[PDB]
RNA sequence: GGGAUCGAAGAUGAUCAGAUACCGUCGUAGUCUUAACCAUAAACUAUGCCGACUAGGGAUCGGGUGGUGUUUUUAAUGAC
């Protein structure tokens, strides 16, 4: 393609292009072993919440 | 208030998390320190995601009170931010401006690009500067997503996220989308969730 | 010979002769754009003298192969350093595994101070590449059907964990343990190949942190196919300079600044670099590379401020 | 920033200011109880004693003035009183 | 048998040999057919020849030279001519050797000598074909013989004092003689 | 009293040449010190002294407090 041009056989792709999604998300925990590895203080702001989440935590140190 | 079926749900925690929307980064500016949860030892801050949360829901009520759609403009200059909005504009009615902003497009009618905004969405406020400058000339009101270093001048509602991440940028615009049309009729419930996959407001590089 | 259809890289390809080869493997192949582009008239000598003898094989990998393993390499996130000639050997080695062994069914479908002299110059260049001349750099540790000699690590942390067979072309023992160094951003945990220029990207392509990236020491397994980062467990960390003053767009103070001849074209009013994707970025890398072009021909920059900022400059 | 209370400050910001420019004045010294480890008899110091002070059984001495807080002997226990 | 000579590079220029040490060994070990090694155990660079492959005796003192000019903070293209030409000089001075002049009066004076934007250095440069590089205090000039002493004479009156404007009047002079 | 160097005054060399047009040699008082005088400078931050408030950040010099911190060494101290 070139700058300051267009037709059809582009805009009619283009619309085709953007409409990707994958088939399985990338945020899916399936991708990371099923947990999320996280620091000590993000684990204290979970606790701070509530809630309960299959965290993961490395001491950063 | 709002009834405790709008409290933060454990999972989109999950996604705030996986995203790393929760990730400061550094340079802290001395407004937004609230927000702040604790820092590191290596010096990166952990955001108070429980506040991003709340500050989210009551800028997508701003929203909803717009009597027509149209009204509303979302601004991204950054091309991370560029996929976003325009999908934003699309389930929602807002209009987008996306690359250049050319000056003079809220003052100086006659102008191709003349538009009368009631409401503006900026996705960060140093590089959106001109949009935010010339809404201060005419009565506009100004939402933002803030990263720990943002400015805050002509700011009205910060939502306190990372700015930098690809999936932050995406996500967040997400979020707002779902909530709108939530506090809308156009989703029938708040316990079931939205059957568009959030990687559809992804960057997507090659 | 210990191996059928030993495959050898552009490096050991120079660094040593064919008599020394002639007791490793019973055939020997190479990409022809390899064998075409090397140019040392040394070796060229020893080089001819091996192919007019036929032993020396040159084939081209079929377009399937390239596309299989495409796909693979950018799984492990490895495809963006890997040029195209590098591609082509992996899609050539494994294609005759193909060939030499029915199916597929033995790799893994899925992840998961010194003289330099003018003898030795040509040596020394290489190193200078960050390649492995001397082989058994950093080396810890159906049958040998197929086996590759190369002294790339980008290459070799491919091959190990698609479970192929690595060549010591200075020894002739496979390897099935090696240690290098990769990149690891300290925000997000997350590890990427190191660059070919050998030292870290300005913004982690993940998280967006700036100045994140370390070197970080790394093995990799051929038996579990795992990447293990190693780290210093006495860690000291440094936090000068990561906070300090810097001027708002809209302040007042900066609309006085900004003039009343609008923009200037010179000296452009300057604003600093602190995003990956903001439009003042992308001229500096383009840039920088146009400059590198003319001055090398012709003879034939930096983004924050640095740990200092907070220290006056008379 | 504009709205703020003023009377009722955090623990944790008090402590942390200078002694002069907290809400109310107060020092931050304070008295020990000390014992040498021959005798029985506990004796009283300041913590920012100036002078050398010696038991009262003999001439062993229990501190050593410094520019700040006072540098207790080896082998003496105390208790903060 | 053998000969070498040892030279040492001062700190602030280390980093940008580093940078630069693949582009300068190779012009050295092939076109002089010197050998060469940096040895980092005493931040030096080293030249030594061997009598079986060396052309003539010249060889050896090109090498030294275009390192020394190197580490007095010369650009690479710049030093690159002491192998390539054969009468080219390089003299230096500081500005005490002039005028005793102290606090503010220093800085003042080199930056008379550079002007807004460079400007001033630049002009010299090019009515005499030379180089010149501001380290602090002190001066070095890069050229041919008597291009040399009608840039000394030139900045030197800056330091003395002359405003700028008339010594852009002399440099015309210099260039129109130059011409004949 | 002392008197190396430099050097108002003074005695001398050249008077040619427009970038280098002011240059070369010798040298008295002075420049240093002891005991007495004088009371000026673009003696400048060209901004009188004392006291309160409106403002935030991290660099540096001196002092103090805390740390399950690093190194010197098996503590104290020192350096960080
Ligand atoms: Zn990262």
């Amino acid at each position: 393609p070139v700058r300051g041009i267009s037709f059809k056989l582009q805009e009619e792709e283009r619309e085709r292009k953007d409409q990707y999604v994958p088939e399985v998300s990338a945020l899916d925990l399936s991708r990371s072993n099923g947990v999320l590895n996280v620091d000590n203080q993000t684990s204290d702001l979970v606790k701070s919440l509530g809630l309960k989440l299959p965290l993961s935590v490395i001491n950063v140190s | 208030s709002l009834p405790a079926t709008f409290d933060l749900t454990p999972e989109d925690a999950q996604l705030l998390l996986a995203a790393n929307t929760h990730l400061g980064a550094r340079n802290v500016q001395v407004h937004q320190e609230p927000y702040v949860f604790n820092a590191r030892p290596d010096g990166v801050h952990v955001i108070n995601v429980g506040k991003t949360w709340e500050k989210l829901v009551l800028a997508a009520r701003i929203i909803a009170a717009i009597p027509n759609p149209e009204d509303v403009v979302a601004i991204s200059s950054r091309t991370f931010g560029q996929r976003a909005v325009l999908k934003f504009a699309a389930h929602t009615g807002a209009t987008p401006i996306a690359g250049r902003f050319t000056p003079g497009s809220f003052t100086n009618y006659i102008t191709r690009s003349f538009k009368e905004p009631r409401l503006v969405i900026v996705t960060d406020p140093r590089s959106d500067a001109q949009a935010i400058k010339e809404a201060s000339y005419v009565n506009i009101p100004v939402i933002a997503l803030t990263d720990l270093d943002s400015p805050s001048e002509f700011v009205d509602v910060a939502i306190p996220c990372n700015n930098r991440g690809k999936h932050s940028i995406g996500l967040i615009w997400y979020l707002l989308a779902r909530e709108v049309l939530r506090l809308r009729g156009a989703l029938v419930d708040r316990t079931q969730p939205w059957s568009i996959m959030p990687d559809l407001y992804f960057y997507r590089d090659p | 010979a210990h191996v059928r259809a030993l495959i050898l890289d552009a490096t050991p390809l120079i660094t040593q002769s064919y008599t020394h080869y002639q007791n490793y493997a019973q055939s020997f192949y190479t990409t022809p754009t390899v064998f075409q582009e090397i140019k040392d008239a040394q070796a060229r000598k020893n080089l001819e003298i091996w192919q007019s003898l036929g032993t020396l094989k040159l084939v081209h990998p079929s377009e399937n192969s390239i596309a299989k393993v495409s796909t693979f390499a950018k799984l492990t996130g490895d495809y963006s350093v890997l040029s195209a000639n590098d591609l082509h050997i992996l899609a050539l080695t494994y294609e005759l595994e193909i060939k030499l062994n029915n199916g597929d069914w033995r790799l893994r479908k899925k992840p998961g101070g010194d003289w330099i002299t003018p003898e030795n110059l040509t040596e020394a260049i290489i190193k200078d590449s960050g390649e492995d001349t001397t082989g058994s750099l950093g080396v810890e540790a159906p049958e040998n059907q197929v086996a590759l000699a190369t002294g790339d690590f980008a290459v070799q942390n491919v091959a190990l964990q698609m479970n192929l067979n690595l060549m010591n072309f200075m020894s002739g023992l496979k390897i099935k343990r090696i240690r290098n160094y990769m990149l690891r951003c300290h925000a997000c945990f997350k590890i990427f190949p190191l660059p070919k220029d050998g030292k870290p990207k300005h913004f982690c392509a993940s998280c967006g942190g700036q100045g994140t990236l370390l070197r970080c020491a790394v093995s990799v397994d051929s038996r579990t196919g795992n990447v293990t980062p190693h780290l210093k467990s006495n860690f000291q960390w440094n936090n000068r300079g990561n906070r300090y003053s810097v001027a708002s767009p809209l302040s007042k103070n900066s609309q006085k600044r900004y003039g009343k001849k609008g923009h200037v074209h010179s000296k452009p009013q300057e604003n600093v670099i602190l995003r990956e994707d903001q439009k003042e970025y992308e001229k500096v890398i383009k840039q920088e590379e146009w400059t590198r072009r003319h001055n090398e021909k012709i003879l034939n920059v930096r983004i924050g401020k640095g740990r200092y900022v907070n220290s006056s400059k008379r | 920033v504009l709205v703020q209370d003023l009377l009722h400050p955090t623990a944790a910001s008090e402590a942390r200011k200078h002694k002069l420019k907290t809400l109310v004045q107060g020092p931050r010294s304070y008295f020990l109880d000390v014992k040498c480890p021959g005798c029985l008899n506990i004796t009283t110091v300041f913590s920012h004693a100036q002078t050398a002070v010696t038991c009262e059984s003999c001439s062993t001495i229990l501190c050593t003035p410094t520019g700040g807080k006072a540098k207790l002997s080896e082998g003496t226990s105390f208790r903060r009183k | 048998k053998f000969e070498s000579r040892k030279i040492m590079v001062p700190p602030h220029r280390m980093t940008p040999l580093r940078n630069s040490w693949t582009k300068i060994y190779p012009p050295l070990v092939e076109h002089l057919k010197l050998q060469v090694r940096m040895n980092l155990k005493t931040k030096s660079v080293e030249l030594r020849t061997n009598p079986k492959f060396t052309t003539d005796p010249g060889a050896l003192q090109k090498g030294a030279d275009f390192i020394k000019a190197f580490t007095l903070g010369f650009d690479l293209d710049d030093s690159i001519a002491l192998l390539r030409l054969d009468d080219l000089y390089i003299e230096t001075f500081e500005v005490k050797d002039v005028k005793t002049l102290t606090g503010d009066h220093l800085s003042r004076a080199i930056g008379r000598i550079a002007g807004k934007d460079g400007k001033t250095k630049f002009a010299i440069e090019n009515a005499t074909r030379t180089r010149i590089v501001l380290a602090d205090s002190k001066i070095h000039i890069l050229g041919g013989f008597t291009h040399i002493r009608m840039a000394r004479e030139s900045v030197v009156s800056l330091i003395l004092g002359s405003p700028p404007g008339k010594v852009y009047g002399n440099l015309r002079t210099v260039a129109s003689r130059l011409k004949e």
